């Protein structure tokens, strides 16, 4: 759940 | 090059043997410096010290493998990760350094 995470390139 | 202090931990480019070490306590940012990022490493961690990196960005869903000591890329390429996986480790984009 609380894992991190990434952004898909903006 | 110089070896890892006790509470530190270390990767070191196969390529030019430049090293990018944290404390313990610290991780890196959302991805390695340019000058490292996704280059092939070893890892050297303090005697204290375990090293967690990531193959993706930012530590993330669990893509992180435990490194202690002194180890080569040949041996980082099929290790246990968090998510249950066996991933490749050999080019890191993200680290942690926590207390062994
Ligand atoms: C994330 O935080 C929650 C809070 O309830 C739990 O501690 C969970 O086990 C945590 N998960 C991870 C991967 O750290
Ligand atoms: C993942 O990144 C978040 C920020 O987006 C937090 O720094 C979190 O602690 C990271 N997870 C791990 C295991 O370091
Ligand atoms: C990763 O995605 C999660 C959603 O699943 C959260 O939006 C989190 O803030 C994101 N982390 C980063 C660093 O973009
Ligand atoms: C964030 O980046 C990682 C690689 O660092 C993965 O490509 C992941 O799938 C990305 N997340 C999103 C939501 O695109
Ligand atoms: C963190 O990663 C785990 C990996 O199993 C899940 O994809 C989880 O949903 C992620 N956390 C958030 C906030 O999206």
């Amino acid at each position: 759940p609380t894992t991190s995470t990434t952004s898909a390139p903006k | 090059a110089l070896p890892a202090k006790e509470n530190e931990g270390c990767i070191v480019s196969v390529n030019s043997g430049k090293r990018y070490c944290l404390p313990v306590g610290q991780r890196s940012g959302y991805s390695l410096p340019d000058w490292i990022v996704g280059q092939e490493v070893y890892v050297d961690s303090g005697a204290k010290a375990k090293v967690l990196l990531s193959d993706w960005d930012n530590l993330s869903y669990n893509r992180i493998g435990e490194f202690v000591g002194n180890v080569n890329p040949a041996d980082m390429k099929k290790v246990k990760a968090w998510n249950g996986q066996y991933l490749d480790f050999s080019k890191p984009r993200s680290m942690r350094v926590v207390y062994k």
